[PDB]
């Protein structure tokens, strides 16, 4: 769900759940989060869609 | 009256081609800017417009 996060690039996240201006911007960087193997985390843990 | 009918003729037909340009869509999808913005999402429609 991180591929679509780009200026002007669409995606429901970018549609409703996460902001994205299509003008001047710094940039989008990312790297995997191997640090997350807790499959449940005893919680709900994320809000998206 | 050619020497003046011609003047009014040049005038008119000039105005004529002037408006008629708006047929020319210049490799858009449309010749009505309204149509094409309603065709696309903002970003690509930007350079298209």
């Amino acid at each position: 769900e991180v591929r679509q996060i780009a200026p002007g690039q669409t995606g429901k996240i970018a549609d409703y759940n996460y902001k994205l201006p299509d003008d001047f911007t710094g940039c989008v960087i990312a790297w995997n989060s191997n640090n997350l193997d807790s499959k449940v985390g005893g919680n709900y843990n994320y809000l998206y869609r | 009256l050619g020497k003046l009918q011609d003047v009014v003729n040049q005038n008119a037909q000039a105005l004529n081609t002037l408006v008629k340009q708006l047929s020319s869509n210049f490799g858009a999808i449309s010749s009505v800017l309204n149509d094409i913005l309603s065709r696309l999402d903002p970003p690509e429609a930007e350079v298209q417009i």
